[PDB]
């Protein structure tokens, strides 16, 4: 029998063999091995309008990452740390083998340099992926870094997985109520560069219309069928289905095209739809080319592929008719069988395809222009490779991907270990924030084991941004041809063969109406006798290694449906399960014995047909058991790890099954923000913002996954003696009380690091150059005392006390009369200069980086949290003398109000307190993994009693101020706490007076811009509700954009008052009118002026200030 | 002022006088250099 | 990073008891007996000793080049 | 069926989201899943409520 230890051994072997970022690495490796060559085979060869001149492409390859610096010669290999320090890009050159034919002359193969491709860390192309720990340490690398990102311009960028509906599949649904359309079907064909949507309607009058983007309006179904080669109506009604009931519905659509009985009539009907006012010939060729290119490109873009498109359309029409007759239900659209996850590999292959198309277009244009001008054939002289390197890099550094995607590439969140780990496993839904729909944010039952039910954001993105589960695995896909061949040789019969047997041979259709339809990637493949037998055969052949493991098969049987679905494409999220045969799992005692001593690994069990990865579609035929002790002969699979339904951050909560649901989501959100050690080499890498906890501690109450992910080596908190009591009222309403004496001993102290950088631009456009020197006499000088910290080279030296707006790096800029452009410390924050770095940015330009550190000591207003969703600020700090000591002299480190517990219902908090106290007393390990907690509470309480303390974890407490013994006992524990980066020292901002806008003459915006608070409409409404007129005037007029303007007494426009001698002058009346001054908001005067910019003429009518009577 | 070669952390020391076409350690040819601690008594309060 | 000089809750010196405790536990001795015979009896100091990580042994390799 | 742990066409109280345990006693894995599914709506409704309230109050 499989106990807890054996299942944990299986899971630990899984985590040890393949890491936590296997999805990114697998997708990138697949793209690098296959998808790179496939793009240039798809290109094939470039043609030229000039006959006899063309190029044939060959192989493509990549080398080790390297750079080409000033005085370019041989390329020099670099390490990722050097790329980080020098603001380079960790990329490798790519070489392409090309052969030029000039009037059918071969010549010789040429291998050229076509650009640089970024390399993901720890991938197959990264030389540091197969290095020992000693060599990783030697080159300045963190041995525990799970590299799944890119170094672009020194920054670390990660490609977020994008979840979206499957493309080459038919989705059916009901039409909107009160409309002529009753049922709708949609397909989204994906080509090698473009995506085309085809929509099929079923109108009120029992007609079927097909309309896609290119051709305006709707086209009847029989018209498209005739245009694709189906001339006889019997051919159409037999390609749709063999059911007489379904065939009866085709009659209105069949007769609506009775006028058109030939392919050419349909073709020029489509031409008239697309081409207006042209002859028949060009119309028909335009129509046939648009049909062959923009109808269903995934099936093919060749004029002999029309039969496949016709059969696909017939199958889609059959599906919509089945929906109409009531034999189906509208598709879920949230079932994970209908969703695919695009990863870095697919995005990179699309981006590289686009960039290669642009590069080859430019190359052919330049080649033909040069040949028109007249020159010899030298490929290396006109490649202009810098296109490719520019196109890919700009995609990674901005996140604006091809196809309209935005935000795909994001900066890695290195706040701590958990932030980076959670970022490397995020999944973002594409169709989001356009409408709630109250159903895409639901917790679908298909997500079990694939997405974490807790780690989701709060707000507009709730339920749309998800995180992968522990054992989830994204499929990579194989080629459909081998699956099609094995399916055909298994015994299925093509639809054409079945139609022939039905029609040209006197065989009844009743025989084939009892057969099972067989699909492949959403496309109808054929007919089979018994679908269940075929599914069993495919499953058995897959487990024996004869068939690829990427193939998943399901069998669907209903009162009206009998189908077999086969999927072998990429983007499907699958999970592993142990195969159960006759009520006994295929993993036995010998297997776990061999697993516990390293003889076999997790991958060995998978390739032996004992553990299989199944997806959502196949799981419809599964009957899984949670534990080995409730297995039955009807069960098919067994869960490897019941606690593996959680994410990577929800796996750190102790006793998560005793808390309320929202608390775990809040815990995940806050744990993504705690302070602590984020990297071992943090002292040599340059990040814009960094935090460091001085004395981190690993939790006393652990979980099984804390040691696997390496959190015990990069902890982000400390253990605090927590008391649960009401004390002084300073911990009411989410606030907490902290010991000041323990703070003065350095409990939660931290350091904050900020970075400043500068570069000496060479300005090749005019040959002037920058220089980093002090600013004795310069145009934009600041002050003599400000530049007092700079050295003789114009750079401040380490270990000096900077303050306010002191100059760190001093450089001057040539006029575009030298101007002082020096980097100054940000206003309102000071520190000590920590590090100064000087290097060159691959072109001889001098790059200077200055890192400044400052010390953060906890105070009133700092934010702390737990692993159970208990955030709050410090209300007050109490010394050790004033704290309520117990009978042994132990004072609490943090006091927590009891009134916060009964409403939030976090029993795990008290359970963790008791467990931590037991762990500290006994010295024994405590495991708080959900559903498998050891030791139990009763054992821990008995051991606590045996060790000299009360079993209920309560203590006798005396008052530290008066010495009087409290009448009750107080609960003490060792709960683990975390400090968040929301410190009060970065949130204050006040403004009295200062700079104003140049346009509206109103106070500026921003903490660094001396401040300014916005007085919105709702505050004005509160002031009106109180009925305070003078307070409104003071808040809204006297303290912002007040001005005095002169208005003419006749026209009503604004005049002025010049200093020539003395005059009230009007723009139109000159000196023949009297002008009066009025105080007014300057924004109103701006509004008047910009209204006169348009043809509107606003005339102000004045009135007497003093009310007569 | 005075610099220090970045290769192997605290490698060796060099000054302003090393005039080269680019920012480079004259001894090991490394492209990254740092700055020294400007030897001077610094007073920090042990609070 | 390195063992704190004093216990956070009470001002008891605990830094001098790290290199014995860290060794004898690695020698196969149970932590409770070692902690009891070393003179650590309040569970705050036991918490201080039992949950130290000692990162500085890794950071000495990656030090500021100042 | 909601999850794959239950038989086809089961409408028993356990298979549709009845939790017979307590927070003190602890929940089984599928009970945790059902609890999260039931409680997800609160994380969503707040922004919609506040936006609609603001628009109505402004008018
Ligand atoms: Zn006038
Ligand atoms: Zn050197
Ligand atoms: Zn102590």
């Amino acid at each position: 029998m499989l106990d807890t230890e054996s299942r944990w051994a299986i899971a630990e072997s899984f985590f040890k063999t393949r890491g936590l970022v296997r999805q990114h690495l697998d997708s990138f490796n697949d793209f690098l091995r296959n998808k790179l060559q496939q793009v240039i085979y798809e290109q094939g060869e470039i043609v030229t309008e000039v006959p006899g001149l063309k190029i044939k492409l060959g192989k493509i390859r990549y080398e080790k990452p390297s750079i080409r610096e000033t005085d370019k010669g041989p390329m020099r290999e670099i390490t990722p740390m050097e790329a980080r320090l020098r603001n380079l890009t960790y990329s490798s050159p790519i070489f392409l083998s090309m052969i030029p034919v000039e009037n059918n002359i071969e010549g010789e193969p040429i291998e050229i340099y076509i650009g640089d491709l970024p390399i993901m860390l720890k991938s197959v192309a990264d030389p540091t992926s197969n290095l020992p720990i000693d060599k990783l340490i030697e080159i300045g690398e963190d041995p525990k870094d799970p590299g799944g990102y890119f170094i672009v311009n020194g920054s670390e960028k990660v490609i977020i997985a994008q979840e979206d509906l499957a493309t080459n599949r038919v989705l059916v649904d009901y039409g909107k109520s009160g409309s002529n359309i009753t049922h709708v079907a949609k397909v989204t064909s994906s080509a090698a560069g473009y995506r085309v949507q085809v929509m099929i309607e079923r109108l009120k009058d029992s007609t079927i219309q097909i309309s896609f983007a290119t051709v305006p309006g709707r086209i009847p179904f029989a018209i498209i069928m005739r245009a694709l080669g189906f001339v006889t109506d019997r051919d159409i009604v037999y390609a749709v289905s063999l059911d007489p009931q379904i065939q009866n519905e085709l009659l209105p659509s069949l007769e609506q095209a009775s006028s058109i009985t030939s392919a050419e009539e349909a073709l020029d009907f489509i031409g008239n739809r697309v081409a207006i006012g042209q002859k028949r010939e060009n119309r028909i060729q335009k129509a046939e080319q648009v049909i062959d290119k923009y109808f269903l490109p995934h099936l093919g873009t060749s004029p002999e592929d029309r039969k496949k498109k016709g059969y696909y359309l017939a199958s889609a029409v059959n599906k919509i008719l089945e929906l109409y007759l009531g034999r189906r239900e509208p598709d879920d659209k949230d079932h994970y069988a209908n969703k695919r996850v695009r990863l870095a590999g697919d995005l990179f292959t699309s981006l590289f395809r686009v960039a290669f198309k642009a590069f080859v277009k430019d190359l052919v244009y330049q080649l033909e222009k040069s040949k028109v001008r007249g020159r010899r054939l030298s490929l290396t002289a006109l490649v202009r490779a810098d296109i490719i390197t520019e196109r890919i890099r700009h995609a990674l550094a901005t996140g604006n991907w091809v196809g309209g995607r935005t935000g795909v590439s994001q900066l890695l969140d290195r706040t701590n270990w958990l932030s980076m780990l959670s970022h490397l496993r995020r999944v973002v839904s594409s169709l989001a924030r356009g409408q709630p729909n109250f159903e895409a944010r639901d917790l679908h039952g298909t997500q079990w084991g694939r997405m974490c039910p807790f780690e989701t954001p709060e707000g507009p993105n709730s339920g749309l941004v998800k995180n992968l589960a522990l054992l989830a695995q994204v499929s990579v896909g194989i080629n459909e041809s081998v699956v099609e061949r094995v399916a055909y040789e298994l015994g299925v019969v093509s639809v054409e063969d079945v139609i022939r047997r039905i029609s040209e041979q006197n065989e009844d259709v009743e025989k084939y109406m009892s057969w099972s339809k067989v699909y492949l990637n959403g496309r109808l493949l054929g007919y089979y006798e018994d679908g269940k037998e075929l599914a069993k055969k495919i499953r058995e052949s897959r487990r024996q290694g004869k068939l690829s493991d990427e193939v998943n098969v399901a069998y669907i049987a209903t009162d009206y449906l009998n189908e077999v679905h086969i999927n072998c494409d990429a983007g499907r999220v699958r999970r592993p399960l142990i195969i159960v045969n006759n009520g006994t799992p295929l993993v036995d005692t010998e297997d776990i014995k061999k697993l516990k001593n390293g003889e076999i690994t997790f991958d060995d069990l998978v390739k032996q047909g004992k553990i299989e990865f199944i997806d959502a579609e196949e799981e419809e035929n599964a009957y899984v058991a949670l534990n080995p002790q409730d297995l039955t002969p009807d069960h098919t699979h067994l869960e490897i790890w019941p606690s593996a339904i959680l994410g990577i951050i929800a796996s750190i909560i102790p006793y998560p099954e005793h808390n309320q649901s929202p608390r775990n989501t809040y815990q995940s959100a806050m744990a993504k923000q705690s302070l602590g050690l984020y990297a071992s080499n943090y002292q040599i890498r340059t990040d814009t913002r960094a935090h460091l906890l001085h004395y981190p501690q690993m939790p006393l109450v652990q979980t099984r996954m804390l040691g696997v992910i390496g959190y015990n080596d990069r902890p982000a908190g400390a253990n605090a003696i927590l008391a649960i009591m009401s004390y002084t009222g300073y911990n009411m309403e989410d606030s907490i009380i902290m010991n000041k004496s323990s703070i003065e001993r350095g409990m939660y102290r931290s350091t904050f690091f900020r970075l400043y950088s500068t570069e000496e631009v060479k300005y090749p456009g005019g040959q002037e150059d920058k220089i980093i020197t002090p600013e004795a006499g310069v145009k934009g000088y600041k002050g003599k005392d400000y530049y007092r910290l700079l050295e003789d080279n114009g750079v401040v030296s380490p270990e000096v006390e900077v303050k306010g707006g002191d100059v760190l790096i001093g450089k001057v800029s040539p006029p575009r009369a030298k101007r002082d452009t020096s980097i100054v410390t940000r206003h309102g924050e000071n520190g000590i200069v920590d590090l100064v770095l000087i290097t060159e940015t691959l072109e001889g330009n001098k790059l200077v980086k200055v890192r400044v550190r400052d010390l953060r000591i906890p105070e009133i207003g700092d934010k702390f949290a737990t692993r159970h969703g208990q955030k709050g600020v410090v209300g007050i700090l109490i010394d050790q003398v004033d704290m309520p000591y117990t009978a042994k002299g132990i004072v609490p480190d943090i006091i927590l109000n009891p009134h916060a517990l009964p409403s939030r219902m976090t029993i795990g908090q008290i359970m963790e307190a008791i467990g931590g106290k037991y762990a500290a007393l006994s010295g024994k390990p405590v495991d708080a993994t959900p559903f498998l907690e050891t030791p139990k509470l009763q054992e821990m309480q008995k051991e606590i009693l045996k060790l000299g303390h009360l079993p209920d974890s309560t203590e006798v407490v005396y008052d530290g101020r008066t010495g009087q013994k409290l009448k009750s006992r107080i609960l003490f524990g060792i709960v683990y706490y975390q400090k968040l980066h929301h410190m009060v020292a970065d949130k204050m901002h006040a403004r009295a007076r200062g700079p104003v806008q140049i346009l509206t003459r109103q106070p500026t915006e921003g903490r660094a811009r001396e401040g300014g608070l916005r007085f919105g409409e709702m505050e004005r409404d509160c002031l009106i509700g109180f009925g305070t007129a003078m307070l409104i005037k003071d808040r809204l007029l006297d303290n912002s954009d007040k001005a005095v303007v002169y208005i003419c007494d006749q026209c009503g426009y604004v005049g002025w008052y010049d200093r020539s001698k003395n005059r009230y002058v009007c723009p139109v009346h000159g000196d023949k009118s009297v002008l009066h001054p009025v105080t007014v908001s300057y924004a109103f005067k701006l509004l008047i002026q910009e209204l006169m910019s348009m043809v509107i003429s606003p005339r102000l009518i004045l009135g007497e200030k003093v009310n007569l009577g | 002022a005075k610099y220090r070669c970045g290769k192997c952390w605290k490698e060796l020391d060099d000054d302003q006088l090393k005039t080269l076409p680019g920012v480079r350690c004259p001894y090991c040819g490394y492209r990254i250099i740092y700055m020294v601690r400007k030897p001077t008594v610094k007073i920090v309060k042990a609070i | 990073m390195i063992i704190p000089i004093r216990c956070f809750t009470c001002g008891a010196v605990v830094a001098d008891k790290w290199e014995p405790f860290s060794n004898r536990v690695m020698g196969g001795e149970d932590p409770e007996k070692v902690l009891t015979e070393l003179g650590v009896n309040r569970y705050c100091c036991r918490r201080m000793l039992l949950s130290h990580v000692n990162i500085i042994r890794e950071i000495i390799h990656y030090t500021r080049p100042i | 069926r909601t999850l794959s742990l239950f038989k086809y066409g089961d409408i028993a109280p356990e298979a549709r989201g009845f939790v017979k345990n307590s927070f003190m006693r602890g929940l089984s894995p599928y009970e945790m899943f059902f609890h999260a599914a039931g409680g997800r709506e609160g994380l969503v409704d707040t922004a919609v409520k506040t936006s609609q309230s603001g628009y109505m109050q402004r008018r």
